[PDB]
RNA sequence: GGUGUCCUAAGGGGGGCUCAUGGAGAACAGAAAUCUCCAGUAGAACAAAAGGGUAAAAGUCCCCUUGAUUUUGAUUUUCAGUGUGAAUACAAACCAUGAAAGUGUGGCCUAUCGAUCCUUUAGUCCCUCGAAAUUUGAGGCUAGAGGUGCCAGAAAAGUUACCACAGGGAUGGCUUGUGGCGGCCAAGCGUUCAUAGCGACGUCGCUUUGAUCCUUCGAUGUCGGCUCUUCCUAUCAU
RNA sequence: GAAGACCCUGUUGAGCUUGACUCUAGUUUGACAUUGUGAAAAGA
RNA sequence: GCGAUGGCCAGAAAGUGGUGUUGACGCAAUGUGAUUUCUGCCCAGUGCUCUGAAUGUCAAAGUGAAGAAAUUCAACCAAGCGCGGGUAAACGGCGGGAGUAACUAUGACUCUCUGUAGCCAAAUGGA
RNA sequence: AGACUAAUCGAACCAUCUAGUAGCUGGUUACCGCCGAAGUUUCCCUCAGGAUAGCAGUGUCGACCUUCAGUUUUAUGAGGU
């Protein structure tokens, strides 16, 4: 689920930051945490808002938020 | 409270932010006249839904000891009592008792005039439905005293008696009965309690013409002995609680008509008079 | 005075005796601040003498969980409902809304905007 | 400060500065801070990466490199007069002098360079 | 404030969420959902097993 | 309180019925088994601690739910370096039941650690204090009592990019050109005491009248250039 | 001078910091002695 | 910060040494770092310093009582701490402006806030 | 500048305590003969964990006495499939 994001200028790096490697949903009114306190990184290119949802009874697929 | 029903009873009896409608206990002493019993019956008829009734004789004198009243209120969860008695000195007495936290908040004696008392059955009219709240009118100069007195306390107790269940809405067909209490300042003044039914007639305008017809009972009282509250107990009883549905107002924070939370910012006046511009070489003569 | 030791400091501040403490607590550091500053130091696994990981790093556990969804009646109900009166009031508010530069939006209301905003124009449709 | 009090639920607020190259973003951060905490140069593109500066306990300032949103109606002359490019790295610089002479009043140029009597930009130069 | 509530307030112990504190757990070996306590709870596991 | 057993849990709603006991009767049955009638204000049961709890019930049996702690909230209180907020209060919706009026639920709690431990009591006719005796005191040994409110206690941190030492190390006959999910059709495979199950080819749903140009969405993973030779073909040119 | 540099391990060594632990130089406070001879009071 | 029976140091100590052949236009320790520019606004939480009232914590020495004594119990109890005041207001916090019923800290409860090269300053308006 | 203090400096050089300690690294010297192995068995807070069962070799001693047996058959279980 998480990969290690390495920080620092030395050869030995700090390894506390974790990047989420799967698609996520961040919700409305989302502002990212500052970098000094952002342990979990949910990248913008992996954030989703909509989904193709099928109604099993009506047999209709609609793109829903 | 191991049993769930007893747990429910305890949760009903627990203190709440929005309190339940008050319950009135109707009871009588060892000696009580038939007129006093009739008056208690008429008051119970006006307040059937939120009243309980005792049927025995109680050797209790309220202005000497009220431990038995405190015990009865604690056992019955009744925060009001109407207590009937009779003496040679006081032939027909209705003692209104209001309590706070199963201790006596205040008490007031009413002396009933026996020659002018008419019951509800003595008027051949259509009566009030069970559980329906009447509107209230308090008339006369006895209730606007700057100092709290017996008439102010009587008005407060009668409002607390006839208030019924509070509601944010009312049907226009539930405006058919009115209770009118009249009393003037001054040898002893008389507090008159009357109940009327209301009919409406055309007047050529939007508003109807109101005409009244007597419903009963017809009571005349003289205010008697009085037990005032302890000031600290009264302050505790007259504290008002804020419901969760009453939002505590924040500075510069509001909710608009679409439900969004909105913040207000304040720029202030733009005063560029104290700004010196750059004295460029091209702007010099 | 009383003393600069940790016993003296806790007795001076009136803490409860016998309470557990986080390693590294002092006058300048509370437990929350120590957790905050230990986050920056986390990320290194525990290894044996041959370099094999015996305890994984934080959020690197490698243990595969049981990904199971229980049966529940709540999965088959409506989470959000709205009435026609509420929708009509929101539509009137949508028509009445104006723009003020000196007000800012702090928290949007989760609303079914497709049923509240006006439709596209005639020529566009 | 007003914005911080409005967002008092968070630990802090972040204020990011955007705009064209050389409009004064790093200078604004230094002016607010009271100290030269960001690099300032008259050349465009002095700031290349984002920088956090802690203004107060609950306010952060984020410096950003300058941006030019691409427009099909903007010309290289317009960009050069807005200050996007370094003029040492352009070819044929005197072709932009007529735009400068149109933009600046004539008597302002005359008092700036103590020079008068030219009929075109080549003779002026 | 009780002793637990005072201790949790001092130690920064946050209350468990309602999803976290459910009387439900998934038994892997039997592949079923079971209660942690109560009637037929997992705290009384094996009291009705044959061997 | 200690053991050994049993239960589609408690709860909620609705409906029907009336209890303890006494009298008179009924093979065994006789003070005491079951059945029948009459009388029985509850003298039974269940909750609490009435000085007026409950009788076509709040008791007891049937029917239905048992879904073991629902959803939403710009609101209340507390908290949140993991701020789609959490917990909590209130409200609304839902849900169960009933013909209905209605009724009712959507938990109760709690720091932890020792018991081979801690605190404390008695021994008069127990032993010893080593030169002897008495009185205090102390130790030993034995027998008791209580259980973290009154049973004591439970606070030995970091950094080194100035550094050092002893050691150990530095997926693969993979890949390539044609999306996923959901439905339908379907030659065939199966099945023909069950007519279910697999299923290529396809197909159908989601993912601007040649426009707009006022929406560029995150370095943990590192590439190069020079010189020079050869091979592959998955061919740009001839 | 690659037995380098880097990573990993230590009953690791050493330098450095701080309400980490135990001490301590210095400093501050009190008491005793060095410290004697007369008064005037207040208490025994 | 220091006016000499002193400050800053050094020494194991000393009838010990240095500053000192010294005396605030001096000596010692800090931070900043020519000139020019330059002091967002307001406090009072941490801290700085006040012999201002207390014994609230309160060692040793000393005092009294009980006991046959070991011993035990009582008051008394300095500085520092605590309490209560002013600040280098340094750190720090700090959206303003009005009112009031509170009446002093903390209030609290309402209201509402968005010149194509000038003027003013002792030539200049600057980094 | 942790710079310099005799090519020696985040603590000079010389001798001694001192053959300091290492669980880590390296090494550890003729031949033939007879036997000859082992990896959660059970308990304990774990890794920077322990014991312990089991498996072996030399001696003996006891009547080296009783016989036993990773096997089949018989009866009866499980598997009625
Ligand atoms: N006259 C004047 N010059 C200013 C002002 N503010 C900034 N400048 C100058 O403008 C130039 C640009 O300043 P920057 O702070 O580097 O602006 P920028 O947009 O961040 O430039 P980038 O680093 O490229 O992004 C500097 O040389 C400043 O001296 C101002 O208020 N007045
Ligand atoms: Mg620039
Ligand atoms: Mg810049």
């Amino acid at each position: 689920m998480f990969k290690v994001v390495k920080t620092g200028k030395k050869t030995h790096k700090k390894g506390w930051k974790r990047i989420v490697t799967k698609p996520t949903f961040v919700g409305p009114d989302f502002t990212r945490r500052p970098v000094k306190y952002e342990r979990f990184i949910r990248p913008m290119g992996l954030r989703y808002k909509k989904a193709n949802v099928t109604h099993p009874t009506l047999n209709v697929t609609v793109q829903l938020p | 409270p191991r049993n769930a029903r007893s747990k429910r009873a305890l949760e009903k009896r627990a203190p709440k932010i929005v309190e339940n409608p008050k319950t009135c206990l109707f009871l009588r002493g060892t000696t009580c006249s038939q007129i006093t019993q009739d008056a208690m019956n008429d008051l119970y008829a006006m307040r059937q839904v939120h009243a309980k009734r005792f049927h025995k004789k109680n050797a209790i004198h309220p202005f000497e000891d009220a431990t038995s009243l405190c015990f009865f209120s604690e056992k019955n969860d009744c925060s009001l009592m109407v207590f009937g008695s009779s003496n040679k000195k006081r032939p027909h007495t209705l003692t209104f008792v209001r309590m706070f936290d199963y201790k006596v908040l205040d008490m007031l004696e009413f002396y009933l005039d026996p020659d002018t008392y008419r019951s509800i059955s003595q008027f051949k009219t259509s009566k009030i439905p069970i559980g329906m709240r009447p509107m209230m009118v308090f008339a006369g100069t006895a209730f606007e005293s700057p100092v709290p007195n017996a008439f102010t306390m009587a008005k407060s107790m009668l409002i607390d008696f006839f208030r019924g269940e509070p509601s944010d809405k009312i049907d226009v067909e539930g405006l058919r009965f009115v209770v009118v209490v009249t009393a003037d300042e001054p040898q002893k003044p008389i507090l008159r309690l009357r109940v009327y039914g209301i009919r409406t007639k055309r007047s050529g305008t939007r508003l109807p013409r109101v005409e009244v017809e007597e419903h009963g009972p017809r009571m005349d009282f003289r205010l008697g002995r009085m037990r005032e509250p302890d000031p600290a107990m009264l302050k505790e009883a007259m504290k008002k609680a804020k419901t969760p549905q009453e939002e505590r107002t924040k500075k510069n924070i509001s909710m608009d008509l679409l439900g969004d939370k909105i913040g207000r910012i304040h720029m202030g006046k733009t005063d560029l008079s104290k700004l010196q511009t750059r004295k460029m070489k091209g702007l010099k003569r | 005075g009383t003393g600069k030791k940790e016993k003296n400091r806790l007795l001076r501040e009136g803490r409860t005796p016998g309470d557990p403490h986080v390693k590294g607590e002092n006058f300048y550091r509370s437990a929350k601040k120590i957790k905050t500053l230990n986050i920056l130091k986390e990320g290194k696994p525990i290894r044996d003498s041959k370099g094999k990981i015996v305890k994984a790093a934080s959020f690197q556990s490698k243990e595969v969980p049981k990904a199971v969804i229980e049966p529940n009646r709540k999965w088959f109900t409506n989470t959000r409902v709205i009435s026609q009166d509420t929708l009509q009031s929101f539509r009137e508010a949508m028509a009445e809304k104006q723009k003020d530069p000196y007000t800012v939006l702090l928290k949007s209301n989760k609303l079914p905007m497709s049923l509240i905003r006006d439709g596209p124009k005639l020529e566009d449709g | 400060r007003q914005f911080s009090v409005l967002h008092k639920d968070r630990k802090q607020i972040s204020v990011g500065l955007i705009g064209y190259p050389n409009v004064g973003k790093s200078s604004i951060i230094n002016a607010l801070r009271g100290k030269a905490v960001a690099k300032v140069a008259p050349i465009p593109g002095e700031t290349k990466v984002w920088q956090y500066v802690t203004l107060m306990k609950r306010i952060y300032l984020i410096d950003c490199p300058g941006i030019v949103p691409p427009n099909q109606h903007d010309t290289p002359e317009d960009l050069l007069l807005r200050g996007v490019v370094r003029v040492e790295n352009v070819e044929h610089p005197e072709q932009y002098i007529p735009a400068v002479l149109r933009k600046v009043k004539q008597h302002h140029m005359e008092r700036t360079y103590e020079l008068r009597g030219w009929k075109d930009h080549i003779e002026f130069l | 404030e009780t002793k637990w509530q005072a201790f949790a307030r001092r130690r920064g112990i946050k209350p468990k969420t309602r999803e976290q504190r459910r009387n439900l757990q998934y038994n892997p070996t039997t592949g079923q959902w079971e209660r942690k306590w109560g009637y037929k709870g997992a705290n009384k596991r094996g009291e009705t097993d044959p061997i």
